[PDB]
């Protein structure tokens, strides 16, 4: 097979990781109360 | 108390899954040569 | 009982650090 | 038990199936108990009790003959159960009756032989096919077949 | 006439004999000559299980069900005296025979409903004044329905009535009042109703044929749960002889 | 109240003597000359309202009646219990050596 | 005297139902497989280094070339099983791992049976079996086999306990 | 809830199987 | 139900024929050298 | 701990008189008992009818008494039901039926006495084991 | 008493000399020691059920 | 088209297929897909099965109260015995699931396919020019499934006595087997455990000896595995150093130096041992059981002096006396 | 049925956590230049 030429690499910088996690964790702090209801 | 049984797992996977996502990327980014 | 295995492992890895990674040459065996 | 005054035809066993007589999957009257699995057994001693629908409750009720009673007793106490050291009976039995049915000896000996021979078959057939085409002694270091085939990858 | 081999495996063995379309006669009763039934036989055709109307009592009906076991349903070899009565009626009184067969049928839900389809201790009767047995000469009576499983039967945990464990030995320090019902086995005994209505007579050989309908309760499982009401429809064949 | 009729029966005469209306046939093998012939008659001849009613089984030879009279002290009688009589359990209750 | 040790463990500890004993066997059983399977793969994937049929003599005690086609073996299994080795160094380390790990697990399970901290029952199962008399699994069945093993053995197997179990107390099915 | 958990893991092992057989690293000769 | 029997039977015949007519097709031939 | 002649002293007849077997008769009986009984009476039980055993007490309450050499011997010649009210020589091995149970043909009065002696001696050695079944194995 | 080894154990009652006097039977068919046949009774001293 | 069928046969037999669908495969692939697909559904949703023919259904599927460890596919009814019970033999599926129909559909297709799987392990070896016999190693584990799934049932008179398809269901097969045959006391089973124990043993021996005598070609902080390239000419370990060590552990002549003789032994041992274990189950399928030393050693008076053989009998009686609670109506267990 | 409440989450994290571990590595390996 021929190495498909439509692929690029993927990236996530450290700051994005942080901004990401901050969002996941707090949403979790916001919705857990309603999940346990 | 009288809470929901699935609440714990709903909260656990709600945090783990997407966090595990980001982390997989960040680490694979971080280790890209040059 | 699990730690025993660690001892046997790490100990060995200390007395055989040299031969770790593999061995090499000659063909001496029987004949002091 | 029939001699003790029990009505075999209507006796109900622990499970509610029929201590002495029950029905097979296609309707025929057979002996009850774990023996329901052997309802395909036919034999001189037992046939005269069979009717057009299987065991007949009337013959069983008054046509059982003594020679049959002792035949059933003989065969009951000579089932093909025994140990290697020839101790007739169930594995938990006691020593005394030194016996192992000829039918057990024959059957086992011949299953072993029959088996190993099937291995023998596979073995000698596998050798013959490699011998013919000619590689039953190794892959030609030079022309290694696999090496001329595309990578399945 | 078919020997055993001529029936084996055909399922034919679980079928009460039949009379031809001709045989629609009448058999005579001497009333001064004892008679007996040399062979009564009952073949089920349908098993209907009355459904529990849920809490909303709205009147419940019987529903068909699939026969999950196989062709092992028929009762055969029934026998007893067919005494003639003062008023000229006839009452059959069974003595012995393959008078019961454990049957199991499934339902809409998937629920298996086991019953001990039987006619033990039958006491069937007819109309008063019945000189000769004509087509449709109704027989009606009761019988006994003994517990499905007998005294010695042990549940999956070893508990039994005549034998077995005293309690839930798997839960050594659990409260017992709640488990009461399932540890203490009870042996149920009940009555049943059946009616054999003739359709084919044959005074010649004295062998009548017909169809029956009987009702009884199903297994209560050593009294662990309530029994279901069952109705059973099929056909029968009887051999009347002076004797 | 749910009770195990059998474990309860063991608190009565049954449980102390051969019950002519319930006890299984093999029980008669513990007394001289009762087993085969008589035990069958006793069991076969339905329930009894009183131990003596056994002496009344139709046909009993004069000698049998003699023997019966001798062993009456070992018999009793109680309400017929279905759990113990159903299934023909009195001719074979699933117990052997 | 060892077979009773086995029977005992079934009967009293219901050892066969233990996650660790299982791993144990998966390893010993699985280890006796690698053994057999690797051996045959080698003997029937050999190069010809002799003119005889008995290819045993055709072996170079003094290294040099691989004596069997590692490349052919790979393709064989890769087509019959779907998966196949391709790194003798790993294939051989794997062979050390499988049975040594298995026995280690079977040990832990026993270290727990010392305190009697066994894997005897499944509570959810027992609870349903109590309330409902028609629920039956191959598990409940087994537990009854254990009861019998314990009741009929305990007497002559633990003499110091001067056990006396009246015939009437001995658990037994019908007829047997 | 338990049934779902048992079937899920099973379904996951079969998925693994697939990928392992059909998406392994093609096994390359000599050069490496 | 009597149908399924028929179908199953057909289906098994197919494959069993495919099998016999297979090794029959000069199978010894198929292999690296001597054929 | 041995098979003394003290143990081999078993009741000969109903009137108390006894006989003393010898280690030869014993072994011999034991061999004969295996040759023509074990088949169904292994260990003192009765496979084709577990309700009647060879326990001495069981034989005591038999009818007539079969708990002595004389008794068992008669039995091996003309067998009866526990109440004696019926001869069963047709479905039970015995001398009067050796044509039907060949194993009983060789058997001579000397042999019958040994077999009988064995039955009274065994429970003396084994005890409860002899009568009961698997419970005692 | 129940030896630690046993998950489940039978109810057997003996006197001082260790003679089996009463028990809870499995197969009642021939029970000689059922609590019923023996008139077994129980009394308590000290505690909730005292007296 | 060089000729369709001519082509078909070239594909089937093609050695260029990712998975070698062979001639044997044409039978294998379908039978194995049926066995597998029916099993998975059964194990998950099948309803209770009257395994012992006494109308006492044993539910063994997940959705009906089982977990992975307890759950299983239950054997066909005993009412059925050895009779063939194809779906088209039942008034309905409801009837078929109750008498354990799925069991037969599974065992038959599996045993069928697992054989062809052997037939295939030959074929591919042929199309590739390699010596046969690998398939002969696989004859042992197969000969076992056969013994446990078919021989034993034929011998015992019913498929209901075949090993169940589940974890606990298997322990049941074992515990009961032991009680009725006293297998632990049978030569063939012992040879079986020697082969299995031995196998695992040797598997560890080889595995270690070799792995421990690998020629160094890797860094101190690099997987020692990389020191091997797929498609090497020379060996990756010093089989002379290996033998040098092992010969000194025990003693020289008690150690292998011929890799070919080593590997033959390595294969021969387990396969031969398991062959006997399979012949054990196939032999005790006709009631020729293990040694019965019950009450062998007796003292001077005649008293019975117990041996461990007796303590084993008690444990066996417990199993005998309790298995199949309600299935027996008579004294002797002849079935 | 009458199972353990934590069984679900115990099984979930028992599978997720280590799987997430391996995966983080494999992907960061896989994306290393050269
Ligand atoms: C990778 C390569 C692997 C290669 C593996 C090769 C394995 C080869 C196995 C080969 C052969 C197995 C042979 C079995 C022979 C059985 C002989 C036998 O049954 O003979 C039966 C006789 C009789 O036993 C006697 O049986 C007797 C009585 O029966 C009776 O006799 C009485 C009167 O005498 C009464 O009449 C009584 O009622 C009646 O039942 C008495 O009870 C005696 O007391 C009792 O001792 O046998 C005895 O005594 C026997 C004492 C036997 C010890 C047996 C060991 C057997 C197998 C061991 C395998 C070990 C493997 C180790 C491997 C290690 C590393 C690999
Ligand atoms: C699959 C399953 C297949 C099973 C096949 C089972 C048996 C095949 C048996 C052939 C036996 C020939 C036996 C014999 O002649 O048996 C003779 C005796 C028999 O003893 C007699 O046994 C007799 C009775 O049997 C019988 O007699 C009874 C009545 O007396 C009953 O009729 C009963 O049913 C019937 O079978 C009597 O009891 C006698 O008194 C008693 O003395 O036993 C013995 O011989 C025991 C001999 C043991 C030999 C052990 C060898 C062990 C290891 C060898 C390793 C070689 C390794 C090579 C390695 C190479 C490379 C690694
Ligand atoms: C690829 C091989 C294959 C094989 C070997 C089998 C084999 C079997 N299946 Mg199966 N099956 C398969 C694929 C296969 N199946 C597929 C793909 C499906 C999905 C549809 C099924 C679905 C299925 C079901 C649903 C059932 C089976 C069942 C069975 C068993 C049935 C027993 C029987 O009566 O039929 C055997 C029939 C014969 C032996 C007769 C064939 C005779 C042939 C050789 C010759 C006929 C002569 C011909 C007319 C002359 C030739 C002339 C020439 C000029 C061409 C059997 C072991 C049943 C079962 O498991 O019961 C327990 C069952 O219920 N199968
Ligand atoms: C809905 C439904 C159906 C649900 C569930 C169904 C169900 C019942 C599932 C059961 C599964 C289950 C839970 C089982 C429990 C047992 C289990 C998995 C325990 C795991 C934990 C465990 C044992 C830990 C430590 C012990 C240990 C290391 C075991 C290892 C086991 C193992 C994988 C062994 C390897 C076996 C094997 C086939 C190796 C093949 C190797 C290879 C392909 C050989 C071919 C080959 C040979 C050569 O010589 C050469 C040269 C080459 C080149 C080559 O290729
Ligand atoms: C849960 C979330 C899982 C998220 C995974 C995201 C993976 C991104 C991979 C990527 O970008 O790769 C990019 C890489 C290669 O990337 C290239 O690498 C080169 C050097 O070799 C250079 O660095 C190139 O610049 C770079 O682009 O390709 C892959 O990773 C294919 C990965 C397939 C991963 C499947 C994971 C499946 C997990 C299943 C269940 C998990 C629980
Ligand atoms: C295995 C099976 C798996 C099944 C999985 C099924 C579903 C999975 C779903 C996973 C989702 C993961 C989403 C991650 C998104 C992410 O990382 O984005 C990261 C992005 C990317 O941002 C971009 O990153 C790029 C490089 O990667 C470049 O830097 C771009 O320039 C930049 O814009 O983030 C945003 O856009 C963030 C907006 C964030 C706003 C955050 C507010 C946070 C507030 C936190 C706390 C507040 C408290 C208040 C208290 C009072
Ligand atoms: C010809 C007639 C054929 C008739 C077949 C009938 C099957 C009936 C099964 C039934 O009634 O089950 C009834 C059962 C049991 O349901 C359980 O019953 C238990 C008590 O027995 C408890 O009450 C449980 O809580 C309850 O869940 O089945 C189900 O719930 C089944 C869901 C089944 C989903 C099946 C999918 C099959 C998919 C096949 C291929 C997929 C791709
Ligand atoms: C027809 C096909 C029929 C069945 C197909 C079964 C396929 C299983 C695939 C397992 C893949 C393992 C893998 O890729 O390993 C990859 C690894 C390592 O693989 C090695 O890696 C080395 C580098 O580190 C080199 O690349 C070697 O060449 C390479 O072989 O595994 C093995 O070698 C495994 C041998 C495994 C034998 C497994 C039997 C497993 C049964 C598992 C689960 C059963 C669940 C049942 C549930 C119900
Ligand atoms: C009643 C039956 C009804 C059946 C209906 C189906 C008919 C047949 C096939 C098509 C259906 C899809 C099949 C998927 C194929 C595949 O993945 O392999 C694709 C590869 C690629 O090659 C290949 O693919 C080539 C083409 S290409 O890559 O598609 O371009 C093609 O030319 C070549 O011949 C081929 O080998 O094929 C093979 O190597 C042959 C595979 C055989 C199948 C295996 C079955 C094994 C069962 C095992 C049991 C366990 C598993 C249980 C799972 C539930
Ligand atoms: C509760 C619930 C749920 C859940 C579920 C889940 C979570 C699932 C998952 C799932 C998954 C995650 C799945 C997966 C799958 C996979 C598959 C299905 C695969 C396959 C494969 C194959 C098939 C391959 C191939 C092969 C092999 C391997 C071998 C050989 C042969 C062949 C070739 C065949 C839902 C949401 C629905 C809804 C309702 C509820
Ligand atoms: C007791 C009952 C006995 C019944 C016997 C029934 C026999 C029925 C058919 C016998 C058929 C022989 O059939 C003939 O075999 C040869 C191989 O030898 C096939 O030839 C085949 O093999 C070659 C390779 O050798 C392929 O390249 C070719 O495409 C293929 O067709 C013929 O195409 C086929 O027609
Ligand atoms: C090559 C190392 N020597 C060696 N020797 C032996 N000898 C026995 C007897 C254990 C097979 N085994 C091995 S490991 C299969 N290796
Ligand atoms: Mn499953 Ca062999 Mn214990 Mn009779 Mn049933
Ligand atoms: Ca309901
Ligand atoms: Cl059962
Ligand atoms: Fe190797």
């Amino acid at each position: 097979m021929e190495p498909n030429p439509n692929r690029q690499p993927v990236e996530l910088n450290r700051t994005s990781l942080y901004l990401g996690l901050l969002l996941i964790l707090v949403l979790a702090l916001l919705f857990s109360s309603y999940f346990f209801n | 108390m009288e809470v929901n049984q699935l609440g714990l797992i709903a909260t656990a996977l709600f945090v783990l899954v997407p966090s595990v996502f980001l982390i997989i990327l960040y680490v694979q980014t971080e280790s890209q040569q040059k | 009982l699990l730690f025993f295995f660690g001892h046997i492992w790490h100990g060995a890895r200390t007395l055989f650090r040299d031969v770790f990674s593999g061995i090499d040459p000659e063909l001496s065996p029987e004949q002091v | 038990d029939q001699k003790l005054g029990a009505n075999v035809g209507s006796a109900q066993g622990p499970t509610g199936l029929g201590k002495y007589l029950m029905r097979s999957p296609t309707g025929e009257i057979i002996f009850g108990g774990e023996t329901m699995r052997f309802w395909d057994f036919r034999g001189p001693w037992l046939e005269p009790l069979r009717g057009p629908n299987g065991l007949d409750l009337n013959k069983i009720k008054n046509d059982i003959q003594p020679w049959q009673e002792r035949r059933a007793a003989e065969y009951m106490t000579h089932a093909p159960l025994g140990s290697l050291n020839s101790v007739g009976g169930v594995a938990t039995e006691i020593n005394s009756v030194n016996f192992v049915s000829p039918r057990s000896w024959l059957a086992t000996s011949h299953f072993v032989l029959a088996f190993f021979f099937l291995v023998g078959h596979l073995w000698h057939a596998g050798r013959a096919r490699a011998a013919a085409a000619g590689f039953e002694k190794g892959i030609d270091r030079e022309s290694e077949p696999v090496l001329s085939m595309p990578s399945l990858d | 006439t078919l020997t055993y081999d001529d029936i084996v495996g055909t399922g034919l063995a679980n079928k009460c004999p039949t009379l031809d379309d001709t045989a629609r006669g009448a058999y005579p009763i001497d009333s001064s000559q004892t008679y007996r039934i040399a062979r009564l036989c009952l073949q089920p055709t349908t098993f209907l299980v009355k459904e529990e109307p849920k809490n909303k009592r709205q009147e419940a009906e019987f529903v068909p069900t699939k026969l999950v076991t196989r062709e092992t349903t028929s009762l055969d070899q029934i026998q007893g005296e067919l005494k003639v009565n003062s008023d000229g009626s006839l009452t059959f009184v069974e003595e012995d025979g393959i008078d019961f067969q454990p049957v199991t049928v499934q339902m809409a839900g998937g629920e298996r409903i086991p019953l001990l389809f039987t006619v033990k201790n039958l006491v069937a009767s007819t109309q008063p004044n019945v000189t000769s047995i004509t087509t449709s000469t109704d027989f009606k009576g009761e019988f006994n329905v003994p517990s499905y499983r007998t005294a010695n039967f042990l549940d999956p945990k070893g508990r039994g009535l005549a034998s077995g464990y005293d309690s839930a030995i798997a839960l050594p320090q659990a409260k017992e009042e709640e488990l009461a019902r399932a540890n203490v086995k009870r042996f149920s005994l009940t009555k049943g109703q059946i009616s054999l209505n003739v359709a084919k007579v044959d005074g010649r050989t004295g062998e009548i044929a017909g169809t029956f309908e009987s009702e009884q309760l199903s297994d209560d499982d050593m009294g662990a749960h309530e029994p279901h009401e069952v109705k059973i429809q099929g056909v029968f064949y009887a051999s009347i002889e002076p004797a | 109240e749910l009770v195990n009729v059998v474990d309860e029966k063991l608190g009565t005469a049954y449980g102390e003597k051969i019950d002519l209306n319930n006890t299984n046939i093999a029980a008669f093998i513990q007394y001289r000359g009762l087993y085969p012939t008589l035990a069958k008659l006793i069991v076969k001849n339905a329930p009894y309202e009183s131990v003596e009613d056994v002496l009344n089984i139709p046909g009993l030879t004069e000698r049998q009646k003699q023997i019966l009279r001798e062993n009456l002290e070992h018999f009793t009688v109680t309400e017929v219990e279905t759990a113990l009589v159903e299934g023909g359990d009195r001719y074979n209750n699933g117990l052997y050596k | 005297a060892i077979f009773r040790f086995l029977l005992f463990f079934q009967g009293f500890h219901n050892w066969t139902l233990n996650p660790f004993h299982m791993m144990g066997v998966a390893g010993v059983l699985g280890g006796a497989l690698l053994c057999a399977i690797h051996g045959a793969t080698v003997e029937n994937t050999l190069f010809q280094d002799g003119e005889g049929a008995s290819t045993f003599r055709a072996f170079n005690p003094t290294q040099a070339e691989e004596t069997y086609s590692m490349v052919t073996a790979n393709r064989f299994w890769s087509q019959i099983f779907g998966i196949a080795f391709s790194n003798k160094r790993w294939l051989h380390f794997f062979m050390l791992f499988v049975p040594v790990t298995g026995l280690w697990m079977s040990a832990i399970g026993v270290v727990g049976l010392a305190l009697n901290l066994r894997s005897y029952d499944f509570i959810s199962q027992e609870i349903r079996a109590a309330e409902d008399p028609e629920f039956e699994t191959f598990y409940t069945k087994n537990l009854l086999l254990n009861e019998g093993i314990r009741a009929w053995m305990a007497p002559q197997d633990q003499p110091h306990e001067n056990f006396v179990f009246p015939e009437e107390v001995l658990p037994r099915g019908n007829a047997l | 809830m338990e049934t779902i958990t048992y079937v899920f893991i099973f379904a996951c092992i079969i998925a693994l199987f697939f990928f392992a057989i059909f998406f392994r690293e093609p096994p390359r000769i000599t050069k490496k | 139900m009597e149908t399924l029997k028929i179908t199953v039977y057909i289906v098994v015949t197919f494959f069993v024929l495919l099998f016999v007519f297979g090794f029959l097709s000069g199978d010894p031939a198929r292999n690296p050298k001597r054929k | 701990a041995e098979l003394t002649p003290e143990v081999l002293t078993v009741p000969l007849n109903s009137e108390g008189k006894t006989i003393t077997l010898t280690e030869k008769q014993y072994l011999e009986g034991k061999r004969l008992f295996q040759y023509a009984c074990a088949s169904c009476h292994v260990g003192g039980i009765t496979k084709t009818n577990p309700s009647l055993d060879l326990r001495t007490e069981t034989l005591a309450l038999a009818t007539p008494p079969r708990d002595n050499i004389e008794g068992l011997v008669d039995y091996m010649k003309n067998p009866t039901t526990y109440d004696g009210e019926q001869e069963i020589a047709e479905v039970h091995p015995s001398l009067r039926s050796a044509d039907i149970f060949p194993k009983m043909r060789n058997l001579t009065e000397k042999d019958l006495v040994a077999i009988a002696g064995h039955i009274l001696v065994e429970p003396k050695i084994l005890g409860d084991k002899w009568g009961g079944g698997k419970v005692y194995y | 008493r129940m030896p630690a080894f046993f998950e489940s154990f039978p109810v057997i009652l003996t006197d001082k000399n260790g003679v089996v006097k009463a028990d809870i039977p499995f197969r009642r068919a021939e029970s000689k020691y059922s609590f019923e046949q023996q008139g077994v009774t129980v009394s308590f001293y000290g505690g909730e059920l005292n007296g | 088209s060089a000729n369709l069928w001519e082509r078909f046969c070239n594909w089937v037999t093609s050695t260029d297929n990712r998975l070698y669908v062979g001639w044997f495969g044409v039978i294998m692939i379908p039978t194995l897909l049926a066995a597998t697909i029916c099993f998975v559904i059964a194990f998950i949703a099948a309803p209770p099965v009257d395994i012992d023919g006494i109308r006492e259904p044993v539910s063994g599927s997940l959705l009906y109260g089982n977990n992975i460890i307890t759950g299983a596919v239950v054997p066909s009814s005993n009412a059925i015995g050895l009779h063939f019970y194809p779906i088209w033999e039942a008034a309905s599926l409801d009837e078929w699931l109750y008498n354990g129909g799925p069991y037969q559909l599974i065992i038959f297709h599996f045993l069928l396919g697992a054989s062809c799987y052997m037939g295939r392990q030959w074929e591919l070896s042929y199309r590739l020019g390699m010596r046969p016999w690998i398939c002969v190693a696989y004859s042992a584990p197969l000969a076992s499934a056969f013994a446990v799934f078919l021989i034993y049932p034929i011998g015992q008179g019913s498929f209901s006595d075949g090993m169940p398809l589940g974890i606990s269901g298997t322990f049941n097969f074992m515990i009961v087997f032991q009680a009725e045959h006293n297998i632990l006391m049978h030569p063939f089973h012992q040879l079986g455990v020697a082969g299995v124990f031995g196998g695992a043993l040797f598997c560890a021996m080889h595995g270690s000896l070799v792995t421990s005598s690998l020629i160094r070609e890797t860094t101190e902080t690099e997987s020692a595995n990389y020191g091997y390239k797929f498609g090497q000419e020379e060996e990756t370990y010093n089989i002379v150093a290996a033998h040098g060590y092992f010969g000194r552990l025990i003693f020289q002549y008690a150690s292998f130096n011929n890799s070919r003789s080593l590997h033959f032994f390595l294969a021969a041992w387990p396969v031969v041992g398991v062959w006997f274990t399979a012949l054990g189950i196939s032999t005790m399928a006709f009631n020729l059981n293990g040694f019965n030393f019950n009450h062998s050693v007796i003292d001077a008076k005649g008293n019975v002096i117990n041996t461990w053989a007796d303590i084993i009998n008690r444990a066996n009686l417990g199993m005998e006396v309790m298995h199949e609670r309600n299935a027996h109506n008579f004294p002797l267990d002849l079935a």
